[PDB]
């Protein structure tokens, strides 16, 4: 019926001033854009069909094509940010606004689906949705007593879309906007679909990444403790988001990582250092390597978790990018531990891997561990035993790879190679 | 991840 029109077609068919037959092209404009093999998006755009479809948003007596040009304008704004940009010239923000309170529930979610791709595309267009006064209706379709009442394709989009609102930096979304979403974001995170939950997540995450006063909005929610428990979860679509969220928090001060101690989060490090994943191993140890530069109190509950051998096996073998990672978590850990710490570091067994990475071609990871190597010289002095160090380097090849580093490109890594060697 | 296409 109403399948593989051409472009022509659909351009007589809205050109006409038959309301039926504006319809009917407007569907096979539909379809011709929601077909998998390259949607003729720049074809429609050119043949000037947006004010079209805007209009017909505003069309209340005729349901369908309602529906049909918001999908068609949705699948437009999925594309390109010059083609997103084509449906925001065209005036669909307020008219996608307006749309939300529809009394047709489909039509209310296709508008939710396309201003989350057009808050989507970036910081610019997700401030204007916003001060079209996107939030106040959205939240309004999520005021229910309980969210398992409503569809489920429904609310999995309208948690999408509050989190493109929650979404991109430089600049962050306006405080006030993020201060109105949050509850109903603390809401969704305890809701039990997994898809409901990794977005939440996700939305979450983007809210902690960034200074210090932004985590603070998101953690005195008390979403630490939920956020905790979804890292020890099965699905990793919502591990990884919950992760890079507990990561994000312990960027914070000593206080809102002391936080995320409280909640739990280090018992679940033996799974997530051993993960078979890369990206959560390497993004585990970028958070432990965050919370090692926090207080020696801190360091300790590092300890007591058990968790300096996972350090110790995660710089033995791992992604390249992880030992990095790794490296970086030792020397936070030397610069603020005391010196029972950094000694028990020694007989975890951190030297041998230690030197092992100093034949990396990486010169930021060289900087890294001959500061952990001089940290851990340091605490051997105040303990009369460097000697025993230094035995301990060379034994496992050590000397060798340091001794070699003085002729070396970097000034800064010859400086602290040369340095060692004279010292002990 | 940003943008989704209604197929």
């Amino acid at each position: 019926g109403t399948v593989n029109w051409s472009v022509e077609d659909i351009v007589k068919g809205i050109n006409s001033n038959n309301l039926e037959s504006q319809l009917q092209a407007t569907q096979a404009a539909r379809k011709l854009l929601s077909r998998e093999k390259q949607p003729p998006i720049d074809n429609i755009i050119r043949a000037g069909l947006i004010p079209k479809f805007v209009s017909f948003l505003g069309k209340t007596d005729c349901s369908p094509i309602q529906f049909e040009s918001a999908w068609a304008l949705t699948n437009i704004a999925s594309g390109t940010s010059e083609q997103t940009k084509a449906v925001v010239d065209g005036g669909a923000i307020p008219a996608f606004i307006s749309l939300l309170a529809s009394p047709h529930a489909h039509i209310s979610e296709q508008a939710v689906w396309a201003l989350g791709n057009i808050a989507g595309d970036g910081s610019a267009f997700r401030d204007l949705v916003i001060k079209h006064g996107a939030i106040d209706p959205l939240l309004a379709l999520l005021a229910v007593p309980d969210l398992s009442t409503l569809a489920c394709g429904y609310l999995r989009n309208l948690t999408w879309t509050l989190s493109n609102l929650c979404r991109n930096k430089n600049p962050a979304p306006p405080l006030d906007a993020v201060e109105q979403i949050l509850p109903t974001l603390v809401r969704l995170l305890h809701h039990n679909d997994p898809e409901v939950l990794a977005d939440s997540c996700w939305a979450i995450s983007y809210l902690t990444d960034g200074p210090n006063e932004r985590i603070e909005m998101v953690v005195k929610k008390g979403v630490v403790p939920q956020l905790v428990k979804l890292l020890g979860a099965t699905e990793l679509p919502i591990v990884t988001p919950a992760l890079r969220a507990i990561g994000n928090i312990v960027t914070g001060t000593d206080e809102q990582t002391q936080k995320v101690i409280d909640a739990g989060a280090l018992a679940v490090f033996p799974s997530l250092l051993t993960n078979p994943k890369t990206n959560i191993q390497k993004e585990a140890t970028w958070t432990m390597s965050n919370i090692t530069a926090g207080r020696q109190d801190q360091i300790q509950q590092v300890v007591n978790h058990g968790l300096v051998p996972f350090l110790v096996g995660v710089l033995s073998k791992a992604d390249f990018k992880t030992q990095k990672e790794a490296a970086w978590a030792i020397t936070n850990y030397t610069s603020g531990g005391t010196v029972e710490q950094i000694v028990y570091l020694v007989h975890c067994g951190i030297i041998e891997p230690l030197m092992n990475l100093l034949s990396a071609k990486d010169t930021k990871i060289i900087q890294v561990i001959l500061d952990a190597i001089s940290n851990i010289f340091q605490a051997a002095e105040k303990l009369g035993e460097t000697e025993k160090l230094s035995i301990m380097i060379e034994e496992c090849g050590g000397l060798d790879k340091i001794e070699a580093l003085q002729r070396h490109e970097n000034e800064s890594v010859y400086k602290a190679s040369l340095n060692l060697i004279e010292k002990y | 991840r940003k943008k989704k296409n209604k197929a």
